[PDB]
């Protein structure tokens, strides 16, 4: 909910990142920009 | 020029020693990053250019 | 453009929950008003969760996707008035109003 | 305070243009807010109509984009609520309106919060 130029710019995201153990993964919430991610076609 | 956002960096070990840093959270609320310039100075600056052109 | 339940009646001492529906609501804020009878309708909740000053804490508000929620905790009998939700365009160009809400306590 | 006084015609002949004016008492319309108009049919809820900024940027109901135009008399701190030949289907109580906002960051990129619409008009029972 934002009207300014920064609308739809920063994107909350989710992972399954491999931890330091071989058989343990991890759901990770992070932030990214429009100029870093590409759609594939919560898409 | 400024990036006026109070941010937060988190860290996660992803390998045996591989621990990377990522853009965790923003304190305050989201603000555009921008740059300022003296307009009248720059027109006076650009007026010198076209004379040389 | 906006869906709103026309009439919700309660008894005293309850907690009222009034919603609105709309497709721009995942992208727009929603603002809450209170038409008391013969009165200028008073701003109640702005920015989907914020009341202004001079407003009791009985009024709460939250959002859920295309649905919002006006929340009155500890409903008094004198709070019987109209309640209007307001949002704007999906493009954020023109404002729209909710339909209407009529309270009836006791 | 900033007081909204409403003005316009009275009993209306059907299918006529209705230009109306909000006499803004305490009129200090510098560039600070948005100003707007809403209406209430006499037994119904409210209807948003339009919206104006001081510079001249206007917004409108798409349902009433045709028959509605608005302006502002900043020389007298007055508004303009003009209509086309609107029939007797819109015999509604008319409200002068103030969308107050809150400047968040840079105003040029439009970085602000719509505060709630603050101060109401009076009530203009237009009979067509
Ligand atoms: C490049 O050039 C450009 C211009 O050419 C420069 O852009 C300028 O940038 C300024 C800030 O960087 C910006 O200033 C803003 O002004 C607002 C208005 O302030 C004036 O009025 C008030 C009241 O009359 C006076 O008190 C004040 O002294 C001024 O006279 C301020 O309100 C803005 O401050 C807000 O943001 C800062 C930082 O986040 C907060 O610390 C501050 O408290 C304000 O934040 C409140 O309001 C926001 C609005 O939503 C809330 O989100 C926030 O949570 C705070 O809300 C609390 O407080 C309010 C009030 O107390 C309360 O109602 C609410 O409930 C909360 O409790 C800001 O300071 C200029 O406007 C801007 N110029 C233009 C033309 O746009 C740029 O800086 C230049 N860059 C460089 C590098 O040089
Ligand atoms: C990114 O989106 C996720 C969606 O799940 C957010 O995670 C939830 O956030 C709420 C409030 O922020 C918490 O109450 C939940 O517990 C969170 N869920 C989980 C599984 O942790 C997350 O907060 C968002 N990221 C940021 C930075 O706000
Ligand atoms: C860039 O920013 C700096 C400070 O943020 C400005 O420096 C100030 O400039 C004014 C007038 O030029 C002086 O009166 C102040 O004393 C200066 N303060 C400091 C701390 O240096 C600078 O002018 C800005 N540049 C532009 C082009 O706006
Ligand atoms: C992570 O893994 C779980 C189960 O393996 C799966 O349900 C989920 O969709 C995955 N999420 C991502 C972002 O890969
Ligand atoms: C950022 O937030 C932290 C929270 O503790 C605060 O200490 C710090 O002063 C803030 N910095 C700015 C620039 O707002
Ligand atoms: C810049 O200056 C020149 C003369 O010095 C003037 O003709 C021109 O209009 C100016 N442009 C702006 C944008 O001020």
């Amino acid at each position: 909910k934002l009207r300014s130029m920064m609308r739809g710019e920063i994107k909350n995201c989710s992972f399954n990142m491999t931890t330091e153990l071989r058989d343990k993964k991890q759901k990770v919430y992070s932030l990214f920009y429009r100029l870093d991610v590409v759609q594939i076609n919560n898409k | 020029c400024t990036r006026p956002n109070n941010n937060t960096v988190k860290s996660i070990r992803i390998g045996p020693g591989q621990a990377f840093y990522y853009f965790g959270d923003v304190l305050g609320d989201v603000r555009m990053a921008h740059c300022n310039i003296s307009k009248a100075t720059w027109n006076e600056t650009l007026g010198k250019v076209v004379k040389q052109l | 453009e906006l869906t709103q339940p026309p009439s919700v009646s309660v008894s005293p001492g309850q907690t009222a929950r009034i919603t609105c529906s709309g497709d721009a609501l995942p992208k727009q804020y929603a603002y809450w008003y209170q038409q008391k009878p013969g009165q200028a309708p008073v701003l109640v909740i702005y920015k989907d969760s914020e009341r202004p000053s001079g407003i009791p804490e009985r009024f709460s508000g939250s959002s859920s996707g295309t649905t919002v929620t006006l929340t009155i905790s500890g409903v008094q009998a004198e709070d019987e008035a109209d309640y209007y939700c307001q949002s704007a365009d999906s493009s954020g160009t023109y404002w729209v109003f909710g339909g209407g809400t009529k309270l009836t306590v006791l | 305070q900033v007081q909204l006084q409403e003005s316009g015609p009275g009993l209306v002949k059907p299918s006529g243009t209705l230009s109306l004016t909000c006499a803004v008492s305490g009129g200090s319309i510098s560039s600070s807010n948005w100003w707007s108009w809403v209406r209430q049919p006499p037994g119904k809820g409210l209807e948003w109509i339009g919206e104006i900024y001081h510079s001249g940027s206007t917004n409108y109901n798409p349902s009433l984009k045709s028959r509605v135009t608005i302006s502002v008399d900043k020389s007298k701190n007055q508004f303009s609520l003009k209509l086309s030949s609107v029939t007797a289907a819109d015999t509604a109580v008319y409200y002068c309106a103030r969308n107050a906002i809150t400047i968040f960051g840079v105003v040029i990129i439009g970085e602000y919060y719509y505060y709630g619409m603050d101060v109401w008009g009076q009530g203009t029972t237009v009979t067509v």
